């Protein structure tokens, strides 16, 4: 229930959160890659134990398209425990400030598969993205990708 | 020495280590060394290549035949640190690249890297000596000079350090990027060298006067706040803990230090106004209600009539919206165990209220209004409840209760197969979360939580196969391959756990070895960052990436699979049959002795014969991960036929000591482990030491300490 900025010694405990909700994982220098390479992006909501319950894993594009710098949400989810909660939207809204605060990110980007309803019904609906296109078989068992836009202006 | 014709082989051979693809250097270098062996330099180049793509002291020998021939050269010297970095022998690279610089100064390079291997053995004298050199070498890019403050203030030489940052922002007069983020950091990173040397009164000045440069507003705030605090300027820290909530109104810290800055609470307790401490928190309520904080956070040191009249607002606030997290949520303030008592039977007054009317309690009929499916998430809530209480009969009464009104809901068999688990029937237990599982196909978590009780009742291939529906399957040994590559603790840990009281001991081993395997992963990650966090700025994040590497391996899981490898490690000395991990029945035949000379030369023809069959199993596996370059040998039955498995108890140990002071158990473990070592002495102390915390009536330190003297006075005879 305690949301806040994440640092170095709880990126184990998103990864973990990661292995539990998400198919779709990464190994901890890359969690290590992001907390280096930008700092305030990445927030994480916290259970009494002081354990990570949810979370985001957030970037700025080093590669931008056409110039313009955006920022990129790598991956976010909650125990199925804390859910329906307000925690995701929360550590968005954290995340997207700091976006554009520090790094003057003109927008913000993700992934998400075409079945995946709840993460649809986060984004294009209470975080007001908009659907850019559609990735063929982006994901590993072939599944297509929504590409998601939000655009601050 | 010296010829013209060679050296346009001998640049190739280097040129094509740096191109990668071993095999065409080799070529360059194999027609010339077989005519002049005794040519230092050149054994080393053919050791490197033969190293490369491997494997592996084919290479080490030619290397090490080179370093002898030529004392010498900084070439063989270089090689020589690249193959032990290469192999994650740091020490003895770190030495290499020092021998390899004296013998050429001029080679900027070898310090570069010098620096990481430094940095990672927490060498910080010699570091700092380096990233000296290196700032000499070249004061022009700002990155050196980050290295050289950062290396001092880890020395804790802060004046050093603050110079140091001082002279370079002076060096810039315009500006006023560069960066812009690599300013922001370095100033918040000069703060920091201030407030560690001058104090928090000088360091509060600073940070006023830096405002403008940073660009990170949370951590500007954050630590404004902190000095304001220590400085008791409350009116200061008033306004700026607001400017915080404003941000972010879910963080905790924030309101604890917001009612420390009012003077309502201590730096600890809560003291005292009692009365306006509940008024900040009512006027935190216009703090926009879509924080729970301002009525939750209270929750915690309210009491009595005041705690109760609150916590049923709250109750039936979360009951009313249907959170299935609600018992989670107030789960917390069960610790006084007083408040157990009035959550319990309020919720119980709710079970048996909503019975003949909709509505809560009695009074509440006055108020009118209804509601139809509470009384699910009070029987939810009642049969978490009572689970965690202990009662079980009551508890599992209720997710009946709920499962009876609405059986398509997870979480209600989520609830009901823990309560089986705490039945101590492990069977049904797995079959409800199976069911569970069922309810939702999409869903990894209910998944992995349906693995963990295949795991836990024994389960292992069922396990395998259900978790090889979330996996990415393709390559290493299934989906439990692939959990090993993403570092997945828990389930090495289930796993091994499993194999262990399935007396399977060479895949326990096997499984725990793996955690042993990503603990050194996450050690050895942060190597790159000695480099990439000084390219990037990120100094005082560089700084907890440093401080958490160095408590990396005091965690629950290592400490799990450390304990478990020991305690296999120690029926693999005791019993003579634990090397062929014999099947439970089996095991118990052996370990009773009660059975003769003729049944006993029977099952161990049987054990051989089935650990030969698993030998067998292993190589067509190594020859499967072969073809599809790193593979892996110990598919599980080489750690098991240890030739003394003391040693390797012992290596288990050494990174559960220095931690043993909070973890007692580490003392207990290393005198089992020096007295099965016939060294008494040693057992001795630690067996004190874990005598002293905790000890005198523990069970565990006289079943050690009687462990001790069975054997102490068995070394003698009488
Ligand atoms: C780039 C990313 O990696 S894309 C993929 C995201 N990862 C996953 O989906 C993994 C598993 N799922 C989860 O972890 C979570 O369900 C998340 C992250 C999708 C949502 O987090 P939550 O905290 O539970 O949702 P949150 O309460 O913050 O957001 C609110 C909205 O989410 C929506 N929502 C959340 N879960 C569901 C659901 N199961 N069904 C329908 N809608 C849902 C609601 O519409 C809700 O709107 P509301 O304001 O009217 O209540
Ligand atoms: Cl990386
Ligand atoms: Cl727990
Ligand atoms: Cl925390
Ligand atoms: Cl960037
Ligand atoms: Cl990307
Ligand atoms: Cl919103
Ligand atoms: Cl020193
Ligand atoms: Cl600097
Ligand atoms: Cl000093
Ligand atoms: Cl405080
Ligand atoms: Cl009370
Ligand atoms: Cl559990
Ligand atoms: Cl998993
Ligand atoms: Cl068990
Ligand atoms: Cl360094
Ligand atoms: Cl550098
Ligand atoms: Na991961
Ligand atoms: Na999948
Ligand atoms: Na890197």
């Amino acid at each position: 229930m305690d949301i806040r900025p994440a640092r170095i010694s709880d990126l184990t405990g998103m990864q973990n959160c990661n292995l539990h909700n998400l198919p779709e994982n990464y190994q901890l220098k890359y969690y290590l890659y992001h907390a280096i390479s930008w700092p305030m992006l990445s927030y994480v909501a916290t259970d009494p134990k002081g354990r990570v319950v949810g979370y985001v894993l957030a970037k700025m594009e080093e590669e931008p398209k056409d110039g313009i710098p955006h920022g990129h949400i790598t991956s976010v989810s909650v125990m199925r425990s804390y859910r329906h909660l307000g925690l995701a939207k929360r550590l968005m809204v954290q995340s997207q400030r700091a976006m554009v605060e520090v790094y003057g990110a003109k927008y913000m980007s993700l992934h998400v598969r075409k079945s995946n309803r709840a993460a649809i019904h986060l984004y294009r609906d209470t975080l007001q993205f908009d659907v850019q296109g559609i990735e063929s078989k982006y994901y590993a068992d072939g599944e297509d990708a929504y590409a998601m836009h939000k655009d601050f202006s | 020495q010296l010829s013209p014709k060679e050296i346009t082989l001998f640049r190739t051979a280097l040129k094509c280590y740096e191109t990668k693809q071993y095999k065409k250097g080799l070529k360059a270098i194999e027609p010339l060394l077989e005519r002049h062996p005794e040519h230092g330099e050149s054994l080393a180049i053919k050791g490197i290549l033969l190293h490369s793509l491997g494997n592996t002291k084919e290479g080490y020998d030619n290397v090490r035949l080179g370093l002898r021939n030529d004392v010498g050269s900084g070439v063989c010297w270089h090689i020589f640190g690249l193959i032990s970095r290469a192999d994650k022998d740091y020490v003895q690279a770190a030495k290499c690249y020092i021998n390899a610089h004296k013998l050429e100064k001029n080679n900027s390079s070898l310090l570069r890297d010098l620096a990481l291997l430094q940095s990672q053995l927490r060498q910080y004298k010699a570091l700092a000596d380096t990233r000296n050199a290196l700032l000499q070498d070249n004061p022009g890019v700002r990155a050196n000079w980050s290295a050289l403050a950062v290396a001092q203030f880890l020395r804790g030489e802060y004046a050093s350090a603050y110079k140091i940052v001082d002279a370079f922002e002076s060096t810039i007069n315009q500006g006023v990027p560069v960066d812009t983020q690599e300013e922001s950091e370095a100033m918040l990173f000069m703060n920091l060298v201030i407030l560690k040397k001058d104090g928090v009164e000088d360091a509060y000045k600073h940070l006023l006067s830096i405002e403008k440069k940073v660009l990170d507003r949370v951590a500007f705030l954050e630590t404004r706040a902190e000095y304001e605090l220590y400085l008791s300027k409350m009116e200061e820290a008033k306004s700026t803990i607001y400017l915080l909530l404003d941000r972010n109104p879910d963080n905790h810290q924030y309101y604890y230090n917001l009612q420390r800055a009012y003077g309502y609470e201590d730096a600890s307790g809560k003291v005292l106004d009692s009365a306006e401490w509940l008024n900040l928190y009512s006027q935190l309520a216009k703090r926009y209600p879509k924080s729970e904080c301002p009525t939750r956070l209270p929750l915690e040191k309210l009491e009595g009539d005041e705690f109760l009249t609150h916590v049923d607002l709250y109750l039936r606030k979360k009951l009313k919206r249907g959170i299935p997290s609600v018992f989670v949520d107030v789960k917390s303030l069960y610790k006084d165990t007083k408040k157990c008592k009035v959550v319990e039977d309020l919720v119980s007054k709710y079970a048996s209220s909503l019975s003949t009317t909709n509505k809560f309690s009695e009074d509440d009929d006055n108020s009118q209004i209804e509601i139809p499916t509470t009384l699910l998430w009070t029987y939810y809530f009642l049969a978490q409840h009572f689970d965690h209480v202990g009662e079980l009969e009551k508890a599992e009464k209720y997710v009946d209760l709920a499962i009876d009104h609405t059986p398509t809901l997870v979480e209600l068999f989520m609830t009901k197969a823990r309560i089986s688990k705490h039945k101590g029937e492990l069977q049904t237990a797995m079959e409800i979360m199976d069911h569970a599982r069922k309810l939702d196909l999409q869903d990894r978590f209910i998944n992995g939580k349906c693995a963990k009780y295949m795991l836990r009742n024994d389960e292992n291939e069922l396990a395998a196969k259900t978790v090889s529906l979330f996996t990415r399957n393709e390559a290493v040994g299934g989906a439990v391959g692939d959990l090993a590559d993403m570092q997945c603790l828990w389930y090495m840990l289930e796993d091994g756990k499993s194999f262990a009281r399935q007396k399977k001991f060479a895949l326990a081993l096997k499984r725990f070895s793996t955690v042993f395997k990503i603990f050194d992963t996450w050690a050895d990650d942060q190597f790159d960052f000695h480099f990439f966090a000084f390219r990037k700025g990120s100094l005082r994040t560089y700084l907890d990436l440093m401080s958490w590497e160095d408590s990396v391996y005091d965690d629950p899981s290592f400490r799990e699979a450390a304990q478990g490898s020991i305690e296999i490690y120690f029926a693999l000395f005791d019993l003579p049959f634990a090397k062929y991990s014999p099947k439970l029945p089996d095991f118990e035949k052996l370990s009773s002795g009660e059975i003769n000379e003729e049944e006993e030369k029977k099952i161990y023809k049987k054990l051989k014969k089935d650990l030969s069959k698993r030998l067998e199993r292993a190589e067509k596996l190594k020859e499967a991960d072969k073809s599809r370059k790193y593979d892996e040998d110990p598919l599980g039955e080489n750690l098991v036929a240890t030739s003394e498995p003391l040693k390797e108890a012992q290596k288990c140990l050494e990174k559960l000591l220095p931690y043993g002071d909070k973890n007692p158990s580490a003392y207990i473990l290393a005198a089992q482990l020096y007295t099965r070592l016939k060294n008494f002495d040693t057992a001795s102390k630690y067996l004190e030491q874990a005598k002293v915390i905790l000890g005198q009536n523990d069970p565990t330190v006289i079943s050690t300490e009687k462990f001790y003297n069975s054997i102490k006075t068995q070394s003698n005879a009488a």
